[PDB]
RNA sequence: GUUGAUCCUGCAGUCAUAUGCUUGUCUCAAAGCCAUGC
RNA sequence: AUAGUGGCCUACCAUGGUUUCAACGGGUAACGGGGAAUAAGGGUUCGAUUCCGGAGAGGGAGCCUGAGAAACGGCUACCACAUCCAAGGAAGGGCAGGCGCUUACCCAAUCCUAAUUCAGGGAGGUAGUGACAAUAAAUAACGAUACAGGGCCCAUUCGGGUCUUGUAAUUGGAAUGAGUACAAUGUAAAUACCUUAACGAGGAACAAUUGGAGUCUGGUCAGCAGCCGCGCAGCUCCAAUAGCGUAUAUUAAGCUCGUAGUUGAACU
């Protein structure tokens, strides 16, 4: 609530609306988007060189974003900030299994105001049927997804696109209707790149090499809370890793001033202003005979009864300087103290729609945590008595794990995001969701309970007289497990009551009920070995 | 049509599940319309009861009650003397329906085979080709119940997917 | 409720329960508190699972038993069920018919 | 004109509020905030 | 005085004028009715009326055109009021409309006008919009053979009655149209609507449920020994049908007198 209520008073003009145009690469995008910006400005401009910052009057500034769908991190990244999800759709699609699966990215990342729009069916459709499928299609989406929603029908009027009402329609919906707060992302400052200038510190031959880094100059506008307000404080650059910021900049007798001067003593700071060690916990008084002698009289009481930014960066390295491009837009993070730290963690999961394989634990894992990103390996298990008695390598229909792995350590619990890794030339999307919930609780240092079974078969029993053809070989391993507490399948106790110089797996053991011959004598609680690391 | 007072009263529900078997229903609200088609004109037969003898409403629309139902076939000829029609059955008025009276006429040899029938554009009462099972016959269009001209059993044209077997043997065993 | 079929509130805790049949197993209460209102109830998730599901801290839709109050079997105390947590309807959420929000 | 026993039988309606699932074909369903313009 | 009689307005003179089968005065939140419907004509709905009247075009006054405006969808001036500024000045009237509870096309019709056989008509005509209701009905039809029967019902019972029955694509030809498409009609230019050559079934079909039960089948747990034991996944039946449920509420079993007040004999 005012995690929420802090963001809506500073924030005017200059910080623009999250404009975010998602869809398949395949369709004409670019003819609505200049269609959108020859809205804004006057009727002439049609040329893409996106991001940038159009000013478009003094109500609300817009700048607009586009991304593939053949990129796979963006697609994760643009779906946790944008404040608006522009959907274009064809005629075709709906049960495409592979290339839809974004509508669930969006989902767990939050639904902000989503739109649907249809132009393609113009071109597909030309009998008086459509008008069953534009309804039937909204009995798929939004409306079955969220109620309120509106679906935008509109022709296919390929370059030459109309400046007329529709495209007033739109801007109408983008325009009045403003977005739905979200938890998590107004608990950081974040900013979004806009202007990228590169300073090289001018030429030497220690500003190239194998290894060297350069002066990174980065301008934008903020979102979310107020960035500055502490310099030199760590940042995340999605992609590439975790940094801290080399220097920040933003263009949009006093005893207090004598505090933090430290350069004076605070005898020089109570002696200028007026007229030590704190593991003392009883104050400082003056004489007995002093303050009895003034604590005479005790009158002296008497009442006392009834935004622009720009950003310095001295990363990154060389590597990345042959991965410049045209700007495939990059929000940049906010790392925090008990989140920036590492842990094992236990995180609460389960499983997804329209989702078709078993999830192992020696698959790795990518992991949107936040502003992060991680591989790790999703070790598994489960309690059936309120406590872990075993544990599981797998993910089947019959129930669903909770998940404990070292990975950072974040002690609020975020939500969940595990998503496993396709290449951009199998299914269509840049991911393929595994599991979703959220992180369950925080926990460092534990221990796994693996439990295997000895297998003894009994076929001629008594109670406390017994034998076994085939548990055993060793008389001393039993010997040495002689006080040990022996099973059965069914929940028989028994304990071994000696090996009787017999290493063939027959020796005396005793039972509180005659073993069936159906049931297996066994034994439990087994070596705990290590979490895999990575 | 209209729904009982009882939702659930077992030698009610046996006798539905009796004439629906019996004539070929798939719904109980097609018995609820009959017996509320039923329900009006068993109410304004009472009501010229009520009336005195030879009373010219009561001779107008009582004896244009007696030919709507002369027409229809429900009604026989010794029986018309204003009591029968509150004598009545049921059972008279879905004999009336074209469902059963072309299965009566042979011909259908299922009444559910015949509902199979009627939705196919088959049997035309004249010219007309019907589509309806709920027609209540004129009782003289009876012996002009037939087939269409096509539409085969009435001819004229094979229909396509006899002209697949058609094809299925003149191009196999042909060429 | 103050006389109403439904009413929204918030969980604050989730308690436990347990059964008898076909073995023993948590069956899961809570407390919810009235927006309206302020009182913080009992209410019962009927279902398997779904202490998975709901959380703490979320926004719940509240309904009732069909006994005019009166706690069904076991349960001793508990008047009210959830049917929509954040609005989601559960019985959706219960197949796979839907999908939990960001909260 | 008055006491007891034996035998037998007995001891659902709501277009009226909100909500959910699904529908091949046909028909019928303010004294608040402002998009836009003079 | 006006287009025109006329207190319509003024100077003088008179004191009159209306009304108990009721002048005037007062209420009817219905701005006025004729009129359209169900058809008691009573009533209801509309009178914001299908035709006409009174009031308003930010608020005042004067004046103009036309046969006809009392133009305001005429002008100027005044008052409120506000946009631009090269700094001089210029300009518009506080107005619609949307949400809170997406509007496109044509003068082909009817009439009107015409600089009138031409053409136009913010007259007029066509298209968009959908479970609170609701209409018609599609999901399979008919044969075939072979091994086969501890088959069903009722009484939770103790038991009795009735054995015409299924397990198999064994398998076979029918068939229609959901949907795909020339041509024609229509033609506001014009679209839909009503027609129809040519495609479209052997169960993955051309993909229906919300449910209700269940003494069934499976899985190491309060807690215990001397001996014996505790409590998701496969299967079956029932339901109405594009309909059904849920929650709430609702329906059916101390004494007396004595005022206002009530009541009451017979009769040529």
């Amino acid at each position: 609530l005012h995690v929420p209520m802090v963001d809506r008073t500073p924030e005017d003009d200059p910080p623009p609306f999250i404009v975010a145009v998602v869809g398949p690469p395949g369709t004409g995008k670019t003819t609505l988007i200049r269609s959108l910006v020859r809205r804004m400005t006057k009727s002439t401009l049609n040329d893409i060189q996106g991001p940038i910052t159009v000013v478009s009057g003094k109500h609300r500034r817009l700048t607009f974003l586009e991304c593939p769908a053949d990129d796979l991190n963006a697609m994760i990244d643009i779906a946790k900030i944008a404040d608006l999800v522009l959907l274009l759709i064809d005629g075709n699609f709906g049960f495409e299994m592979e290339t839809m699966e974004f509508l669930n990215i969006a989902q767990h990342h939050g639904m902000p105001r989503v739109l649907g729009v249809a132009t393609h069916l113009d071109l597909f459709k030309s009998q008086s049927t459509l008008r069953a499928s534009k309804k039937r299609l909204k009995h798929r989406f939004w409306t079955e997804v969220y109620q309120g929603a509106k679906l935008f029908y509109l022709s296919g009027v390929i370059n030459g696109r109309y400046p007329d009402r529709e495209i007033l329609n739109l801007s109408r919906f983008i325009s009045v209707m403003k977005f739905r707060p979200l938890k998590w992302r107004n608990e950081h400052p974040y900013m979004l790149a806009d202007r990228f200038t590169d300073l090289t510190h001018p030429e030497l031959i220690e500003t190239q090499g194998l290894q060297i880094d350069r002066k990174v100059a980065i301008y934008g506008y903020l979102h979310g809370t107020p960035l500055p307000s502490a310099p030199g404080t760590r940042v995340h650059i999605a992609g590439v890793g975790d940094f801290s910021v080399a220097q920040i900049e933003k263009l949009p007798w006093n005893i207090g001033k004598l505090i933090y001067m430290d350069n004076i003593s605070p005898e020089e700071c109570i002696r200028r202003w007026r007229g030590v060690d704190l593991e003392k916990f009883v104050p400082y008084f003056d004489t007995f005979e002093k303050l009895a002698k003034k604590w005479k009289s005790v009158d002296a009481i008497k009442e006392r009864f009834l935004s622009y930014v720009r950003i310095v960066f001295e990363k990154v390295p060389m590597e990345f300087v042959k991965n410049f491009n045209p700007k495939f837009p990059i929000v940049m993070g906010g790392l925090l103290p008990t989140e920036i730290k590492f842990g094992i963690v236990k995180a609460r999961l389960r499983r997804h729609r329209w989702h078709k394989k078993i999830l192992k634990t020696n698959d790795p894992l990518v992991l949107s945590l936040g502003w992060r990103r991680f591989q790790t390996l999703p070790i598994y298990t489960t309690t059936d008595s309120r406590t872990r008695t075993r544990m599981l390598k797998y993910t089947p229909e019959h129930t669903y794990c909770n998940a404990a792995f070292y990975g950072p350590l974040c002690s609020p619990n975020t939500p969940f995001c595990g998503v496993q890794i396709v290449a951009n030339s199998d299914t269509g999307n840049g991911f393929r969701i595994a599991a979703t919930g959220i992180v369950e609780e925080i926990d460092v240092n534990i221990e796994i309970v693996k439990k295997l079974k000895l297998v003894g078969f009994p076929y001629k029993i008594f109670k406390n007289t017994a034998f076994i053809k085939d548990m055993f070989s060793s008389a001393m391993e039993v010997a040495r497990f002689e006080g040990a507490q022996i099973k059965t399948v069914s929940g028989i106790r028994g304990e071994i009551k000696r090996a009787l110089s017999k290493p063939e797996g027959h020796y005396r053991a005793a039972f509180e009920d005659k073993i069936l011959m159906s049931d297996i004598v066994i034994l439990r609680s087994w070596y705990p070995v290590r979490v895999k690391k990575f | 049509y209209s729904t009982p007072k009882r939702p659930y009263e077992s030698s009610r529900l046996d006798a539905e599940l009796k004439l629906a078997g019996e004539f070929g229903l798939k719904n109980k609200k097609e018995i609820y319309r009959i017996s509320f088609q039923l329900s009006k004109i068993r109410r304004a037969a009472r009501d010229l009861l009520t009336r005195d003898e030879k009373d010219p409403k009561r001779l107008f629309e009582g004896n244009a009650l007696i030919r709507r139902l002369v027409r229809v076939g429900v009604l026989s000829e010794d029986k018309k003397k204003l009591d029968y029609v509150l004598a009545l059955k049921v059972e008279d008025f879905l004999e009336r329906r074209l469902q059963t009276q072309v299965y009566k006429l042979g011909l259908a040899k299922s009444v559910h085979h015949a509902r199979v029938l009627i939705t196919q554009r088959h049997i035309a009462v004249g010219k007309q080709i019907v589509n309806i099972p709920s027609f209540m016959v004129r009782l003289d269009s009876e012996k002009h119940i037939d087939f269409a001209p096509t539409s085969p059993f009435g001819g004229a044209r094979p229909g396509r997917v006899a002209r697949r077997n058609a094809a299925r043997k003149a191009e196999a065993s042909g060429e | 409720f103050g006389g109403s079929s439904h009413a929204k509130g918030i969980v604050l805790e989730k308690l436990g329960i347990e059964s008898k049949q076909p073995n023993s197993a948590i069956r899961k209460c809570v407390r919810v508190q009235l927006i309206k209102n302020g009182k913080k109830v009992t209410a019962f998730v009927p279902n398997d699972g779904c202490l998975n599901f709901v959380d703490e801290n979320d926004e719940v839709l509240l309904a009732g038993f069909g006994r005019k109050g009166k706690a069904k079997g076991d349960i001793p105390g508990v008047r009210f069920k959830v049917v929509k947590v954040s609005g989601v309807s559960l019985l959706a959420l219960w197949k796979e018919k839907k999908e939990k929000p960001r909260s």
